[PDB]
């Protein structure tokens, strides 16, 4: 069944015209909405071309238009009718191109057969992603987008309303796999997070939509949702969510569009969602064209007959229906005939182009104009096209042009689910994308403030540097605020690093090197007392050594201790000098000679005590030497002591930051510990030896005084040890007690040693 | 048209180039002898063969369609679309099962696009593009010969093996030799071989670009291995270039060279050790028979036979019997001499191949008869390939020609296994003739016997030889991937396999020249020469010492010269014996400690000088305690100088660039002492010369000879001060000689200042 008509220039045609009706009869009933009035606008846009004295003024348009059977196979069959006619072997009619395929299958399998053949095809309703390569199709052409330009305005939607974590469902077939694939790719363009990704395809029961709606609410951060889903994929979804009460801000494709068949029943589920459909407009010629139309003065078209027994139900043989006519009230418009008319008129305007550029001289199909060549005409004057399109509503935005791939113009209209109404429902266009978005964000319900604004964030804002920003490991992309340690700056996004042993952070928390500075460990109001104590002391030792000097005349200076009240003074000043060093600021060597010094004054004091050990059990040089002995002996023990605890800075002992380093020395403070039960036995051991003693006066004037006085002054010594272990942490108390106590020692030494000289002086 | 139709139950297609491309009057041109004739007889055959077979099909004869190409794609496309006409049941047409496909590429393609729509399955003989291996566009095409890229792949495997590296690559224009080209770039970089230059020669050229090209593969020595994937044509133009010019390459062709003679006549001298590969094939010993027992008169079967006849043997038939000459039964193809195809093996396999899998489909899908039943009367081209042809297992149909791999199997892409001779041109008593030299069914098999070692002497194609890290560095100035060596500094270690790294003075390049080591320390003078030089040092000061302090307790009783002198003799001979100690801490490991140790005998050095010159200064008991403080508080203004000078003693580090060997020697501490020492040493020099000044010797508390002796040795401590002054500058080395020096001048001046000090002691007693 053919309804072709001779002309000078054939054009192709394939319309889905029979359903496809299974095994059965390979289609069934007569499509009345894609393959009636695609066909019919065909013919009157093929009628008005060649009644159109500025297009194709000269030649006559043809037409062999076919019927596919909405399937692959029977259009491949009736394309061959197509190829058999300019062969070099009814009557074949050559064919300059073709216009048909309504079905992704049928224009790829179309498109497919007729490449070897240099034949260009125009479709006017296949949106596959797949026939935009011309490795594989490199004689088809659209004049419809493809199906990934919605993508893109979906993802450039979502970004508009910073929308970053969304929920996406797709379906099984290629239509919503391929829009899902595109979808991912403009996410990761555009740095969009994806939550879910399911598939509702067909044949399923209700439990697989009531489990992805119940996955897709298992994540109350994700409240804007994507649907690539078909008519059925969409409302069986759109139901499931309304019975079992779920809101989303869904973003759907031209699988809804702005049908009233998808929110039948799940209004309430549906509110406040953003659509994508196709942008066109209706035709009124074509409508005119189509009221006027009756099975008897339509005798070109042979599927007519059938359409009109289906449509009212009515038989030619039988004289049921007699004066019937297609009015307002039975007739719409399909979305796409302005898409077949521009396809139309695109295939008439390129044939217009070569004629006038091949021979140019007449108006007229000339002989070399009569071998057409497909593979220049498509490459030439079919791509280079730009013209208004015919009918148009006169806006300047309604030309025809196609791009490198062969592909439309990509304008969609945005659909919103109004419920700012009375009592009804219904849809509005909201804005369009042509190129870029233009919304027009007053009414937008919900999506809107002044209806309650929906975000879709995956997890909190931002951290600060204050805190670290963790990576969840159920949601990877975005991160989430946890304060980390206060000393513990946020060197990179991963974690808080450390800032140091002991140094404070800075501000930014990115490059800190702050170490506090302790130089001043004791302070000055505290620093007095000693002070003051030690320089009393050395004032008295410079009074009883100059009363010394002075008291050569006195008959106790060879047999007296002289030597012994000097080396005394000597060790009182060594002592008092270690004493205000110490209660200075701590240096590398600092703690080094105060132990040296402790360790010396207390041998020499020591020593001093000993020389009565010495009179008891008996020449003074004796006492000189044994002095000498004993002090080289403390030397030494000292010097093997600093040299297994060798010079250091940096005891940072307090990890709690309020202050990580309090001067000091790094030795150990077993150490000095040490040095303090050495100076104890030596002192014990004076004691005893003093204790020892036998019965003499031996100057008992002072003698006693010096007895009583000794076991006071080992007593405060070996007590001062355990006040630092008590507070079990060394500080600047400690540091000052034990100078106060060395210093109190220290004097009363020194007047013990002098009271016989006050007794003599008055 | 002419056309081959045979009945039968199962009729298989056919297209082969009988007639040679159009020329640009006609669509089609003379017949093709040798690619288009036999090979169709081939293919009738085989289909005889199976149908009288009783193994193969016995129930199931088998006929064929066979259409005429004309060596032309749309041609093909044309005369193939008889073969979808039957399939569409809506010159009675034939069902085709399968198509045997075209011997062209472009014809082999096109027909490929148009079955693939109407599910018709395809197998070819001679087409060898790699395009037809991507089942994306030709899922039913299949092919029982390999594609072109494994003869890449077996040049990537030769190059391999010899250890071939940097080789230069011409090619041809067109899609052949680009695809062969672009699969051995591909190769080499997966082999790790360099390409020295891409050269291409065109389609058609005049004899100049054949020149360029020569000159420019000239224009790199080290590459002396040429790789060609080129034409039959433009090969020969390009041995003939090289032969004007003076050359000497060794070839690694393709089949486009082959074992073909076109190439080499007239320029047997270029090409004497070339490397040449051609697709192994046997001879069909019945197909021989088959076709010399064949006549115009009782060969109706092929249309196109009478005018092959009539063109080889130059006669008229019986249209007119005496145009030119007479077809009698005299001139035969039996006595004219006749040479097989080289693709006539490949024909019969595909045949067998589409007959196998008809077979195998009749047994599983129509069993318990061996006839044509309901079930197969429709062919399902897509399950009759995917499950029957792809997986076919069988022998060739003729391998009496003993082969071990005679089986016929396809690969998950339907290409055949590759099998290819390889060849070289050599010579045996001047004759000049090629001589198979192995062959590539999956791996090298050469027989290097054969090759004469690949002309006199291995060539060598490598871009340098490999380097050694350890002793020299590599570079890249103009290459990418080879290098040439680049000596390494002794000093110097190679960090990474391109640079050598310096450690620099703190440590040492390791043997392994992979990292840096801790050099040794400085030299230690304990095992030196001077060994035993500071213990005989000290024996002689601590004799001294012994003998001062023996002196010292003797006078205890009956002083002689510790009368108010006591504690300067007990000063001075402190000073001695610390001289002592101070001399032996020279030879001391380098520590802080250590030279603190040895500033401080040169401070205790000063202050025995400042006690000597305090001893004349004398000349009771309040004034020496006098003269013992004032020189105490010098010695304590001496030793706050020390500290003052002794902050922060570093460690000294030394032997810079100047001294850069592999023992590197330091001092004990920081270099920046010697101003130190310097200062300390005038203080010395000073007391000694204010000493000598006031030696006036005018007085004698016991005798005149006491201010003799000082004065003495007030004049033996200038002239070792002034003796060892040059030295102080001119020794600024770490060598043992320059302390030993030091520390004998020392201990000689402090022996020398100590000596004259006992004289008295031993002539008062
Ligand atoms: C008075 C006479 C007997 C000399 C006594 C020996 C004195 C001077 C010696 C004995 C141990 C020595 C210390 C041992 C180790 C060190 C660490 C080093 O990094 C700096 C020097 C320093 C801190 C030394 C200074 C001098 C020292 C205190
Ligand atoms: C024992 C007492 C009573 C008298 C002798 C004091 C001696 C041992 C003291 C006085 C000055 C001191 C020096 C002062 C400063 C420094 C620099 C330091 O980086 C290492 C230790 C060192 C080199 C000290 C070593 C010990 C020292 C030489
Ligand atoms: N333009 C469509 C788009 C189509 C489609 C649209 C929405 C839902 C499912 C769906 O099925 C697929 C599958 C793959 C590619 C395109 C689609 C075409 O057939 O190509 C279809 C309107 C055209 C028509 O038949 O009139
Ligand atoms: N197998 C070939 C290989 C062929 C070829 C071989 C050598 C030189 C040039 C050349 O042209 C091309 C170009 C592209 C792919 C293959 C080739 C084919 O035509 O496919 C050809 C042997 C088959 C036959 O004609 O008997
Ligand atoms: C999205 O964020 C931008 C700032 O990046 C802001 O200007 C804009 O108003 C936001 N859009 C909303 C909240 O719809
Ligand atoms: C190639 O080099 C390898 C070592 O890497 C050697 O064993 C082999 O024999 C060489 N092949 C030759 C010289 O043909």
């Amino acid at each position: 069944k053919v309804l072709t008509l001779e002309g000078d220039l054939v054009l192709g045609g394939l319309f889905p015209v029979h359903q496809k009706g299974g095994p059965a009869e390979d289609c069934g009933p007569v499509n009345e909405h894609r393959g009636i009035q695609r066909l019919e606008a065909m013919l009157f846009a093929l009628d008005r071309i060649n009644r159109d004295p500025h297009l194709l003024p000269g030649v006559r348009l043809g037409a062999h238009i076919l019927d596919s059977c909405s399937k692959d196979t029977h259009a491949l069959e009736q394309a061959l009718d197509f190829v058999r006619a300019s062969l070099s072997r009814d009557a074949p009619t050559a064919i300059t191109g073709v216009i048909g395929g309504s079905y992704s299958d049928v224009s790829i399998q179309v498109a497919n057969l007729l490449r070897l053949f240099q034949i260009p095809q125009i479709s006017y309703a296949s949106t596959s992603a797949k026939l935009s390569d011309k490795s594989r199709y490199d004689y088809f052409a659209r004049t419809v987008p493809p199906d990934f330009f919605q993508a893109k305005a979906m993802a450039e939607i979502l970004r508009f309303f910073n929308w970053t974590y969304v929920s996406t469902v797709a379906s099984e077939g290629d239509y919503g796999e391929t829009g899902i694939e595109a979808f991912e790719l403009e996410a990761r363009a555009r740095n969009i997070c994806v939550a879910t990704s399911e598939k509702v395809g067909r044949a399923m029961s209700r439990a697989a939509f009531e489990g992805v709606v119940r996955a897709l609410l298992q994540k109350p951060s994700a409240r804007v949702a994507v649907l690539f889903t078909r008519s059925e994929d969409a409302r069986e979804l759109l139901a499931a969510s309304q019975r079992l009460n779920a809101s989303f801000t869904w973003v759907a494709s031209d699988g809804w569009g702005a049908l009233e068949s998808v929110v039948a029943g799940s209004e309430g589920a549906a509110e406040g969602a953003i659509t994508i459909e196709l942008a066109s407009y209706p035709i009124s010629d074509f409508a005119s064209y189509f009221q006027s139309l009756d099975p008897w003065n339509n005798s070109r078209n042979p599927w007519f007959r059938e359409f009109w027994e289906q449509r009212f139900r009515c038989s030619f043989r039988q004289r049921d229906c007699a004066a019937h006519s297609l009015r307002a009230v039975p007739f719409e418009q399909e979305s796409k005939i302005m898409f077949v008319v521009n396809a139309v008129y695109a295939m008439a305007h390129a044939l217009h182009n070569m004629h006038r550029a091949l021979c140019p001289n007449t108006t007229r199909l000339c002989d070399a104009m009569r071998p057409v060549n497909g593979r220049r005409l498509y490459k030439d004057f079919v791509l280079n096209v730009k013209f208004d399109a015919p009918f148009r509503p006169a806006d300047t935005h309604n030309e025809v042009r196609f791009d490198r791939f062969g592909d439309g113009i990509g304008r969609y209209n945005i659909f919103t689910y109004l419920r700012a109404g009375s009592g009804r429902y219904r849809y509005q266009k909201v804005g369009y994308w042509a190129e870029g978005l233009t919304l027009d964000t007053s009414l937008i319900p919900w999506a809107s403030p002044s209806a309650g604004p929906l975000p879709a964030s995956r997890c909190s804002e931002p951290c600060l540097q204050n805190e670290v920003k963790s990576v969840q490991p159920g949601e990877v992309c975005c991160w989430l605020c946890i304060p980390c340690q206060p000393y513990e700056y946020r060197l990179d996004e991963f974690t808080c690093a450390d800032c140091g042993l002991g140094y404070w952070p800075n501000a930014s928390l990115t490059g800190c090197f702050e170490l506090p500075q302790e130089y001043i460990r004791w302070g000055d109001a505290w620093a007095v007392g000693p002070v003051t104590i030690a320089c009393l002391g050395a004032l008295a030792t410079l009074f009883v050594l100059g009363v010394f000097v002075r008291h050569n005349a006195t008959p106790v200076v060879k047999a007296s201790g002289r030597e012994l009240c000097y080396i005394l003074l000597g060790g009182v000043f060594l002592c008092y000098c270690m004493t205000f060093i110490f209660i200075a600021k701590p240096s590398t060597a600092v703690c080094t000679l105060r132990r040296l010094g402790l360790g010396t004054a207390f041998s020499v004091c020591y020593s001093a005590l000993l020389t009565k050990t010495n009179r008891i059990a008996r020449s003074p040089a004796s006492q000189v030497a044994i002095c000498l002995a004993l002090i080289s002996g403390q030397l030494l023990i000292v010097v093997a002591w600093l040299v297994v605890e060798a010079p250091g800075t940096g005891k940072e002992t307090a990890p709690e930051r309020r202050e990580v380093v309090t001067l000091r020395c790094n030795h150990r403070d077993a150490s000095m510990l040490g040095s303090l039960a050495y100076n104890v036995l030596l002192i014990a051991l004076c004691t005893l030896y003093a204790f020892k003693t036998r019965k003499c006066p031996e100057n008992f004037n002072e003698a006693k005084f010096i007895g009583f006085t000794m076991y006071t002054t080992c007593i405060i010594w070996l007590a001062f040890l355990p006040i630092f272990y008590v507070t079990s942490s060394d500080y600047r108390v400690q540091t000052t007690t034990m100078c106060v106590s060395v210093s109190l020692s220290g004097s009363v030494v020194l007047g013990c040693l002098f009271a016989p000289k006050l007794h003599i002086i008055l | 048209r002419r056309e081959i139709k045979i009945e039968g139950d199962l009729v298989l297609g056919g297209l082969f180039p009988i007639n040679e491309k159009g020329t640009g009057t006609e669509e089609c041109g003379r017949i093709n002898e040798d690619r288009g004739i036999q090979r169709l007889e081939a293919m009738l055959f085989a289909i005889d063969e199976i149908n009288k077979d009783d193994y193969l099909l016995p129930g199931v004869k088998l006929g064929v369609h066979i259409l005429d190409t004309c060596s032309r794609d749309t041609y093909a496309l044309e005369q193939s679309l008889e073969f979808v006409r039957a399939s569409l049941t809506k010159n009675i047409p034939l069902l085709i099962a399968g198509v045997i496909g075209g011997s062209y590429s472009s014809v082999s393609i096109q027909v490929a696009n148009l079955l693939r729509l109407f599910q018709i399955p395809q197998i070819s003989y001679a087409s060898t593009s790699a395009k037809l291996s991507d089942k994306s566009r030709y899922d039913y095409f299949a092919r029982t010969v390999p594609p072109d890229f494994y003869q890449a792949k077996a040049m990537a495997e030769i190059l391999r093996f010899f250890n071939w590296t940097y080789v230069s690559t011409v090619a041809s224009e067109g899609d052949y030799g680009e695809t062969g080209i672009e699969a051995f770039e591909q190769e080499a970089r997966l082999r790790n071989i360099c390409i020295a230059t891409a050269e291409k020669v065109g389609r058609s050229n005049i004899r100049k670009s054949y020149d360029s090209v020569i000159r420019e593969l000239l224009q790199k020595p080290n590459a002396r291995v040429v790789v060609l994937f080129m034409r039959s044509d433009d090969s020969r133009e390009l041995i003939a270039a090289a032969s004007r010019a003076n050359a000497s390459f060794t070839w690694v062709a393709s089949d486009g060279w082959g074992a073909q003679e076109s190439i080499i006549k007239g320029s047997e001298h270029v090409a004497y050790g070339a490397i040449t590969l051609e697709l192994a094939s046997q001879p069909v010993r019945q197909f021989d028979r088959y076709f010399q027992s064949l006549n115009p008169y009782n060969n109706h079967r092929n249309p196109w036979f009478r005018d092959f006849w009539e063109q080889k043997f130059q006669c008229s038939l019986q249209n007119k019997r005496n145009h030119r000459r007479v077809c009698d039964k005299h001139l035969a193809i039996d006595s004219s001499n006749y040479e097989q195809e080289s693709k006539i093996m490949f024909v019969v396999n595909a045949v067998y191949a589409m007959a196998h899998a008809l077979h195998k489909m009749q047994r599983t899908l129509c069993p318990n008869t061996t006839k044509l039943c309901d079930a197969m009367k429709i062919l399902d081209g897509k399950k009759l390939y995917k499950d029957y042809l792809l997986k076919i297992n069988f022998t060739a149909p003729f391998n009496p020609n003993k082969d071990a791999d005679s089986i016929v199997k396809f690969d998950t892409f339907g290409d055949g296994m590759g099998r290819y001779n390889v060849f070289n041109f050599q010579n045996v008593g001047g004759k000049y003739s090629y001589l198979k030299v192995g062959h590539w069914a999956e791996t090298l098999s050469l027989d290097v016997n054969s090759i004469h070692w690949s002309r006199n002497s291995v060539p060598t194609s490598q871009c340098s030889d490999p380097c050694a890290p350890n002793e020299m560095k590599n570079m890249q100035p103009g290459d990418v991937c080879c290098w040439i060596c680049i000596p390494c500094e002794p000093y110097e270690y190679l960090a990474d396999e391109f640079t050598c790294m310096d450690c620099g003075s703190g440590q040492w390049p390791t043997a392994d020249l992979t990292g840096c080591y801790d050099l040794p320390e400085d030299y230690i003078r304990w095992e030196d020469a001077w060994a035993i030089g500071p213990v005989t040092i000290a024996c002689l000061g601590f004799m001294c010492t012994c003998m001062v302090v023996t002196v010292f307790i003797k006078h205890n009783n009956t002083p002689l010269v510790k009368a108010s002198g006591r504690e300067l003799c007990y000063i001075l001979l402190f000073g001695v014996g610390l001289s002592y100690c101070m001399t032996f801490f020279f030879i001391a490991k380098p520590s802080p400690v250590i030279c603190a140790l040895r500033r401080l005998g040169l401070g205790s050095s000063f202050a025995i000088c400042y006690s000597a010159l305090l001893t004349k200064t004398n000349c009771k008991f309040i004034s020496p305690s006098s003269q013992v403080f004032i020189c105490l508080g010098l010695i304590l203004v001496q030793i706050v100088m020390v500290s003052v000078w002794l902050i922060l003693e570093a460690p000294g580090t030394r032997r810079y660039t100047l001294a850069e060997k592999r023992e590197t020697v330091i001092l004990k501490c920081n270099v920046k002492d010697s101003s130190m020492l310097i200062s300390l040493t005038y203080d010395v020099i000073l007391v000694i010369l204010c000493t000598v000044y006031a030696f006036k010797t005018r007085k004698c508390p016991e005798n005149f000879n006491e201010a003799k002796f000082i004065g003495f040795t007030m004049y033996t401590t200038c002239i070792i001060w002034l003796a060892f002054l040059p030295i102080f500058y001119v020794t600024s080395s770490d060598y043992r000689v320059q302390t030993t020096t030091m520390c004998i001048s020392v201990s000689l001046s402090g022996f020398v200042v100590l000596g004259c000090l006992f004289a008295p002691k031993v002539h008062i007693i």
